[PDB]
């Protein structure tokens, strides 16, 4: 359950600017191991940022054309285990592209999708050699995996959340004839929401109710009476000022978000490679 | 030194979720599918998912990091 | 570590049990899924009936999990012809494992793997669930799991007929079992195959009817036995009271659906009623 999980425990902070900060100590932390081992070869926290952000789309599109077809809650698990290693950890000194490939592959052990390694790795455009040093190197970075993620590996997505609320709604909001309709447009912000930072900011639920209420308003349907009368908000004013609150910060979230930028990342690339290839 | 029941008290931080039982009664059962006769000799009844959906939705809706 | 070896406790073919310093340490396709399983499953998890995963560590494709130590299990204390089990001694160990399960069962959990061994005991007396490694969520229609699931001799019925889909019968059924292991000191059904478990629930327990278990037929690996009326339970448990009676029927009842669930289990007059369940500290030490 959520509400007593690690997720919520530890996984979920209070800012953005939390999340700048750690990520800050993550690029400091490197940077002083890498002057105390042996200048502009470093990345900057936004240019990190910037790779990690092309990554995650790496690591989605990765997901979308795996074969056997994997669930949504595999590759859920999988982003957020992306999102999570590179709170405290950067990209100079753990490639993300081996990263993403071991966050699915343990997404995949975790949310009991059952993939032989051989199939796993076949999903990669390499030639079979390539596949078994991927292989190795997945099998290499399992284990820090783990450990980054302080083995923590239940991850609480806002799908079935989505489902339940469009469950009550239909049980319990008929002014809303038909919620379904709601569902594509939902989808699609629920997609946005997953590029921000918002799924460790905010709860599942929160993110999911974010989404349906958006894609109303998309709709041009207010669903104010749901949140007021249904879930009982009107009794507990406090409550609904606070949930309306995150909600339009989520949907500001959404809107402020700013994807990465193919120069920007063709340049970026470089200067990783070359961190990579040096050290 | 006798023992008596007393349900497991866990916030959820969130709304009420109606128990397994009323789910039928309260109309819920119609928008989750039916559960499979196989499934039914198992022990599995469309009631489990739509509980867990439901319960799922409501945690931790109001809560502030 | 920070952990230093003092005793070997056992050793399962997925690892090595041996105590620390007190702690039990439990040490090409990668980490080990059982113990990724306990993992996942353990950190998400709080209850005093429950086996408390203190850390895990370890080095390259191996893992070590740290857990509460504990003295023995229910299989010892079974087999041990020194303790005398009074009833208040297994009103004691029914409501431990009970309220373990109500809330592994309230958090979409089935354990699968409810025997007399797993059922670990500590020194002050308090029961715990362990070896989650066959553990999973449960709720989901998404998820379809295997039958040959939880030990045969404590295995249910619809889990013989091949239940791929099920909830929390399949743990009431063992807990049943185990209830009956703990009156008559002896497996209550000991089957050499699953065919003989199915021979030997139906000759105990009477073979179920359709208004007994209505789609009992739709399990894939159904297959009809000859009508055994079965041996009335006070036959069987000739000292048990009416409702340590009453709660052995609802924990065998042939239909899954209508097997009472751990909640309705702890409801019932049985626990309620005198004697009360003896104290942790008085429970028998082997
Ligand atoms: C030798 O004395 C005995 C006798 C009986 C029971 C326990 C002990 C000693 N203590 C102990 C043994 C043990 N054996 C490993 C598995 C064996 C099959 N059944 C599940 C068990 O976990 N595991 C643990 C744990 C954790 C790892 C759950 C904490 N204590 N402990």
């Amino acid at each position: 359950m959520y509400h007593n999980s690690s997720q919520k425990r530890h996984w979920t902070f209070s800012s953005e600017e939390q999340l700048a900060r750690l990520r800050a100590d993550a690029n400091r932390k490197f940077r002083c191991k890498a002057v105390a081992n042996g200048d502009p070869v470093f990345l900057e926290p936004h240019e990190e940022m910037t790779l990690c952000k092309y990554y995650e789309k790496r690591l989605l599109e990765f997901c979308s054309v795996f074969k056997p077809a994997m669930p949504r809650s595999v590759v859920g698990t999988a982003c957020m285990y992306f999102k999570r290693f590179y709170l405290n950890n950067s990209v100079m000194e753990y490639h993300p592209r081996i990263i993403m490939l071991t966050c699915a592959f343990l997404a995949c052990k975790v949310d009991e999708f059952n993939v032989s390694s051989p199939q796993f790795v076949g999903n990669l455009r390499e030639s079979p050699l390539g596949q078994e040093k991927a292989l190795e190197q997945i099998l290499e970075y399992e284990l820090l995996l783990i450990q980054q993620l302080n083995f923590h590996l239940i991850v609480h997505n806002p799908y079935r959340p989505f489902e339940g609320f469009l469950i009550d709604l239909k049980t319990r909001y008929p002014i809303l004839e038909n919620p379904e309709i709601l569902r594509k447009t939902a989808d699609d912000f629920l997609n946005r929401i997953a590029l921000t930072d918002a799924y460790l900011l905010y709860t599942p639920s929160q993110i999911a109710l974010t989404a349906i209420l958006s894609s109303a308003s998309r709709a041009g349907i207010t669903m104010e009476s749901y949140l007021s009368e249904s879930l009982m908000l009107k009794e507990n004013r406090t409550c609904l000022s606070q949930l309306l609150d995150i909600m339009k910060s989520m949907r500001n979230l959404v809107k402020k978000y700013e994807p990465p930028r193919s120069e920007e990342v063709a340049v970026l690339k470089q200067k990783l490679e070359r961190c990579h290839s040096a050290e | 030194a006798l023992y008596e029941y007393q349900p497991l008290q866990i916030e959820t931080y969130g709304p009420h979720v109606p128990e397994l039982e009323m789910l039928g009664r309260l109309g819920y059962l119609n928008h989750v599918r039916a559960a499979s006769p196989q499934d039914l000799a198992g022990g599995y009844t469309s009631s489990l998912a739509c509980h867990r959906a439901l319960q799922d939705a409501f945690s931790g809706l109001f809560w502030q990091p | 570590k920070r952990y230093e070896k003092l005793d070997f406790l056992g050793e399962g073919q997925f690892a090595t049990v041996y105590k620390a310093r007190i702690v039990a340490i439990k040490k090409k396709d990668g980490i080990n899924r059982t113990a990724l399983r306990e993992i996942k499953l353990l950190q998400e998890l709080s209850h005093p009936n429950i086996i408390g995963l203190l850390d895990a560590f370890g080095h390259k494709s191996n893992i070590s999990l740290v857990f509460d130590f504990m003295e023995t299990d229910l299989e010892v204390i079974i087999k041990d012809n020194s303790l005398v089990l009074t009833p208040s001694h297994i009103k004691a160990y029914m409501l431990m494992t009970l309220q373990g399960l109500e809330y592994l069962h309230q958090h979409w959990i089935l354990h699968r793997d409810l025997k007399p061994n797993n059922l670990l005991l500590d020194e002050n007396g308090v029961l715990k669930l362990a070896d989650f490694g066959l553990a999973k969520s449960f709720g989901s229609p998404n998820r379809a799991y295997t039958h040959q699931v939880v030990t045969r001799w404590y295995r249910a019925p619809e889990l013989l007929f091949g239940a791929r889909m099920y909830g929390v019968g399949v743990d009431m059924w063992a807990v049943g079992c185990i209830l009956a292991e703990l009156l008559l000191r002896v497996p209550f059904l000991p089957g050499d195959s699953d065919l003989d478990q199915l021979t030997r629930i139906f000759e105990t327990l009477g073979t179920p009817t359709e208004e007994q278990w209505p789609d009992m037929c739709s399990l894939p690996d159904y297959v009809t036995f000859k009508s055994f009326p079965g041996i009335p339970l006070h036959h069987i448990f000739s000292a048990a009271g009416d409702d340590l009676l009453d709660l052995i029927q609802g924990l065998f009842l042939f239909n899954p659906c209508a097997r009472i669930t751990a909640t309705q289990a702890l409801k019932m007059k049985y626990f309620s009623n005198r004697p009360g369940p003896t104290p942790g500290c008085q429970l028998p030490r082997p």
